[PDB]
């Protein structure tokens, strides 16, 4: 998995993971590919997630493109399996995004997590 | 807390443990009867679960193991014949935000032995 | 009409009247290569096409508006711009050398490269080299003794960068003029004492720093380091 | 006095205003060569504070 | 839904107003501009206009 | 002992 | 004696320095929480940026390295991190394992020092609990864990066979950690042997050393004074405790004429007369660079200041019981270094400068030195 | 005697220089600032032009990957006949491939030989009789396109 790069460490994606559950239970989570592709449209996006061993690993390779552009950090986790559990779903989900807002009570957490991501890019 | 059968192969001698959890990824092993702290094991992260395993070695003889496991999924064994250093390392699938690892079709806290041949 | 007037930089003009802009000519007119607006306007009258430099995309002209002393870029010069991502601010790099000078474009990311080629097409005097800068041996055939270096390589080790290439095919008492990213470089201390140490590095290697200027408002932590390669 | 003092540190300033232009002096690259760079204090008082922290009690 | 649809789509059309709009301004520096001189008297008798 | 000290820069100033 | 090459990290202020089994890399651990690998096999003198290894956020205090494959560093957030330096190797630059020691309750923890023990593939670790806590390195986990200190671990060493494992810091105490004994090894188990209290402060760094005739355990710290001990007969074995000062370089000296005492300490110059002392003048010089040897005409009147950088001298003139002082211009010897000086007579003098050039000066007529074989 | 090796976007260009051990003096700079004192330093020995583009994308190549071209070393060989001579060369890369062919060249490539390039590159369209400047810029232009499509796999 060579193209999946940045990837993060052990430690690391536990905290995207939190975050993610987190979101999820807050509605501050979008989820599948198509949508991350969106919030960048958009520009609602704090970060996008995404999962190594989604195979093909091109099918979500268009949003590191879009997310350079855009100067919005990006992520890879190890496993879609657990992205999808942790987002909450019966699915496995290869790619996420957190939905911005000021006024979230998670607010917090998703910058200290972004500052960590950009750190790591 | 859980109970188990720890068997002191140098003396062939067997006796009860009591595990406990810890605070930072420990667990505080300590003898059923005299209450003293035997040994201790740790992982990395924070302790969610844990479960004991037998591996029988021959007449007479088995071993107890320690499963724990982290919230992010990482699963450790641990030998407590051997001052409980680690055997084995390995990753739940798909796992996050684990809860709870247990064992059957064996000997355990639900189905224990009554003697040394029925481990 | 929109007067255009000249500039203290050859080669740079600003489109003063209602909506003043800085503004470059047109090398290869009726087309803009990322969808900048272009003016046209006729001169005693044949009308010459220009295209609008926008500060806030290329952090060259950001210079321009803080008000560069000197800027060793300027027609009939050659110029070796590394980290040319793209034809975003090498065509205007290339408008300002105009036809007689040539600009040596190094990239290395394969993706934003060949959107680099398809632009050099269109400009002769655009030399595309897809290699990195960090070996300047590969690609020494294809560069000629360069008036100017302009680096906006957002790499740590950039200095390293800027002297090997400004040892090899920069000119005695030749140009450099680099942009500092001190996020990139260290994000833990405020961005003056990482542009300090910068200035430093670029000493150590036989340049002699002239100006520094800060990119406000158009980029937050940025800077333009501009400095004298003298080999003596 | 302190006038004295604050006269001995106007001398030993490296930069001045000149409006909004800043000129700040380079310094001889002799004294770079001959001597390694200063240390940050930042840094360095961290370390010492620590090592000296109330809860130690070394008194 | 269809309420999310059209304002979205007008929060859509004035975001690319204001990009657009923005190339066309020009806004000036505010940024510090320092210079090197390597002696100490060429600082002292320095002056912008020279 | 500032009667008797003596400063190099002071001195260099004048 | 003076910098050969000023290197810069391409990072935040570095805290730790370390290098490789190969000695061609050194590792360098930065404020802003990155390592940077810096290659030095070109040749002496040439350092080259080779790469960085994955970034975090925590402060890198100490390095350590297994063979030239596997870099582990100890950070401000108490943890221990294992980096892989492993070039051809698709994980290179990445961070394999992050282990956490155990955190007080109420106050940040170090981890201070870290090394890597060959022979039984661990890493021990001094945190600012006190502890000393052995991992193994092949799982990342917990093997021991020693509450040995009572205050901050700053440094740790171990003997050529890593039977021996010292730790010493604030506490003023060095814990001796073993693992000689053959049941000992096979178990794979440590034993706090013993502890010697021989520090009247703290003990910043402890070093060890083994050969078929030395056998050393060097420490020292805020006492600024060496402590020297036997590492295989540490408990019982003689230590000796060095001098403070011991002046293989004067910074004093006294001129028979004038009775005069003259020392030198920090680019300051004190002189002092005996009749019953009177410090009759000092002198503060600007240059950064400590004043290296100073050296007093017969007469008292010419006084030379010699540093690596410039070599200044001044005059001294006695009035009112106090001395004043002129400082004499000669471009010859502000341009030159001094590594020694003296006096002929009340005019001329000797200079040897930094590359053994020997000339002398009248207030340059250089001596014939003989060459020596390589 | 005492060779630079000069790689063109026109071709491999030879130079003897009159100076067994010129890259040992310490005064290059000043020596070579003008075209005029270039000229008596350094004569073409021999002049391997790249007949067609296509050739001119496989020389790119071979000197970028540091291997001695088929042109390369008949221009090399051509020389052979002087025993005991240097070879002054960018790379080391360059030098030591050139090194194992075994020739009779003592294979030079050090930091002060880098003014010697400098020197030669800078006035290179004065010191090659027959090419404009304008011409050796279009002969890059066309082979800089040649290898940045081989290099982008189009």
């Amino acid at each position: 998995n060579p193209k999946a790069f940045p990837l993060a460490d052990a430690a690391l994606t536990q905290q995207i993971l939190d975050v993610v559950q987190q979101a999820a239970n807050l509605r501050q989570l979008k989820k599948g590919a198509n949508e991350a592709t969106k919030t960048l449209n958009r520009g609602i996006s704090e970060f996008i997630i995404m999962a190594a061993d989604c195979e093909p690993i091109e099918i979500l390779l268009h949003l590191p493109l879009l997310c350079e552009d855009k100067n919005v950090p990006y992520v890879f986790v190890p496993s879609r399996v657990a992205l999808g559990r942790a987002c909450g779903v019966s699915r496995p989900v290869i790619a996420a995004s957190i939905t911005t807002n000021d006024a979230s009570a998670i607010k917090t957490q998703i910058y200290a997590v972004k500052d960590k991501i950009e750190t790591l890019l | 807390f859980k109970v188990a059968h720890l068997q002191n192969s140098q003396t062939n001698s067997v006796h009860g443990i009591v595990l406990l959890q810890g605070n930072n990824g420990w667990i505080n092993i300590l003898h059923s009867t005299s209450g003293l702290w035997l040994m201790g094991c740790k992982i990395e992260g924070v302790i969610t679960d844990f479960c004991i395993d037998y591996q029988p070695i021959s007449r007479g003889k088995f071993r107890t193991i320690l499963i724990a496991v982290n919230a992010y999924g990482e699963v450790w064994e641990f030998d407590l014949n051997k001052n409980g250093h680690v055997i084995r390392r390995w990753k739940d699938q798909g796992g996050v935000g684990i809860t709870k690892i247990q064992v059957g079709g064996g000997t355990t806290t639900t189905c224990p032995a009554l003697q040394i041949s029925k481990i | 009409k929109v007067v255009i007037e000249p500039h203290r930089h050859a080669g740079v003009y600003i489109a003063r009247g209602k909506e003043d802009l800085l503004v470059t000519k047109n090398m290869a007119p009726g087309e803009s290569v990322y969808g900048e607006k272009r003016i046209s306007v006729e001169e005693p009258p044949t009308k010459v096409e220009y295209r609008v430099w926008n500060p806030f995309r290329s952090k060259l002209a950001a210079g321009i508006m803080g008000g560069l002393d000197e800027l060793f870029i300027a027609p009939g010069k050659k110029v070796l711009y590394l980290g040319a991502a793209s034809g975003t601010s090498v065509s205007h790099v290339s408008d300002v050398v105009g036809p007689e000078g040539v600009v040596y474009a190094v990239e290395f990311s394969h993706r934003p490269g060949r959107e680099l080629i398809s632009m050099a097409k269109k400009r002769p005097n655009i030399i595309p080299i897809i290699e990195d800068a960090r070996h300047p041996q590969k690609y020494r055939m294809l560069i000629g003794m360069v008036d100017c270096v302009f680096a906006d390589v957002a790499q740590p080790d950039q200095a390293r960068i800027i002297a090997l290439n400004s040892h090899m095919f920069l000119k005695d008492q030749g140009g450099v003029v680099i942009s500092i990213k001190a996020n990139c470089i260290d994000s833990t201390v405020d961005a003056e004492t990482v542009f300090a140490r910068e200035v430093q590095k670029l000493r150590e290697e036989r340049i002699k720093p002239l100006e520094q200027l800060t990119l406000e408002p158009y980029e937050r932590d940025h800077c333009i380091v501009v400095g004298r390669y003298m080999r003596s | 006095k302190t006038k004295k003092r604050k006269t001995l540190k106007n001398l030993r300033k490296d930069s001045v205003k000149r409006g909004k232009f800043r000129v700040q002096l380079l310094s001889t690259t002799q004294d770079s060569k001959t001597l390694p760079p200063k240390k940050e204090s930042s840094i360095i008082r961290s370390k010492d504070r620590w090592l000296n922290r109330k809860a130690l009690n070394k008194g | 839904t269809q309420d999310s649809n059209y304002v979205r789509t007008l929060r859509q059309i004035e975001l690319k107003k204001l990009e657009k709009g923005a190339k066309q301004l020009m806004f000036k520096s505010s940024g510090n501009h320092t210079i090197f001189v390597d002696s100490r008297e060429k600082m002292n008798e320095f002056t912008p206009e020279k | 002992e500032d009667d008797v000290e003596y400063n190099e820069e002071l001195d260099d100033a004048g | 004696g003076l910098p050969l090459r000023n290197y810069d990290c391409n990072s935040g202020v570095i805290w730790s320095i370390s290098i490789n089994d190969s000695q061609d890399k050194l590792s360098v651990g930065c404020d802003n929480g990155t390592v940077v690998l810096i290659d030095i096999s070109g040749g002496p003198g040439v350092l080259e940026h080779d790469t960085i290894l994955m970034r975090q956020e925590a402060r890198v205090l100490t390095l350590a390295w297994k063979k030239d494959d596997f870099v582990i560093g100890g950070c401000s957030d108490g943890r221990i991190r294992i980096w892989s330096a492993q070039k051809n190797d698709e994980n290179m630059g990445r961070l394999l394992h992050t282990m956490k020691v155990d955190k007080a309750k109420k106050e940040s923890t170090l981890v201070w020092s870290v090394i890597y023990l060959p022979r039984t593939d661990q890493i021990a670790s001094g945190d600012s609990t006190g502890s000393i806590k052995f991992w193994d390195f092949q799982f990342a986990t917990l093997n021991q864990s020693f509450k040995a200190h009572d205050a901050d671990v700053l440094c740790l060493t171990t003997d050529t066979d890593n039977n021996y494992v010292f730790s010493a810091g604030v506490d003023r105490k060095i814990f001796q950690f073993s693992q000689n004994t053959n049941k000992s090894q096979k178990n794979n188990r440590w034993v706090n042997s013993s502890n010697r209290l021989l520090h009247g402060n703290d003990i910043r760094a402890i070093c060890a050393y083994q050969s078929k005739g030395a056998d050393f355990l060097v420490s020292g710290g805020v006492e600024k004074t060496l402590v020297i001990n036997s590492l295989t007969s540490f408990s019982n074995g003689n230590y000796r405790k060095m001098p403070t000062v011991e002046p293989y370089s004067k910074n004093v000296l006294v001129n028979k004429e004038q009775r005069l005492v003259v020392s030198w300490s920090e680019s300051t110059v004190k002189i002092w007369t005996m009749g019953n002392y009177k410090l009759v003048c000092k002198l503060t010089l600007k240059d950064d660079q400590n004043i290296s040897t100073c050296s007093l005409s017969p007469d008292g009147q010419v006084l030379v200041v010699g540093r690596p950088s410039t070599t200044k001298v001044f005059h001294l003139q006695p009035v009112g019981n106090k001395l004043k002082v002129t400082k004499l211009d000669n471009d010859l010897l502000l341009r030159t270094s001094t590594k020694l000086v003296k006096f002929i007579d009340n005019s001329k003098i000797v200079i040897c400068s930094c590359e053994d050039d020997v000339f002398i000066v009248d207030l340059p007529q250089e001596v014939e030195l003989l060459e020596v074989t390589s | 005697m005492a060779y630079v090796l000069t790689e063109t976007s026109a071709g491999y260009a030879l130079l003897k220089a009159s100076d067994k051990k010129i890259y040992k003096s310490s005064s290059l700079i000043q020596d070579l600032d003008s075209s005029d004192k270039v000229l008596k330093e350094f004569k073409i020995a021999a002049f391997s032009k790249f007949n067609s583009a296509a050739n001119a994308l496989e020389e790119a190549n071979s000197i970028i990957e540091g291997k001695v071209s088929s042109q390369l070393e008949k221009l090399l060989e051509e020389i052979k006949k002087d025993k005991k001579s240097t070879l002054i060369v960018s790379e080391t890369k360059l030098a030591n491939a050139i090194n194992k062919l075994g020739l009779n060249f003592n294979v030079v490539s050090d930091a002060v030989t880098l003014d010697i390039y400098r020197a030669i590159k800078e006035y290179l369209p004065e010191l090659l009789p027959g090419m404009s400047d304008n011409d050796l810029s279009k002969m890059s232009l066309g082979l800089a396109h040649s290898i940045g499509r081989h290099k982008l796999k189009f």
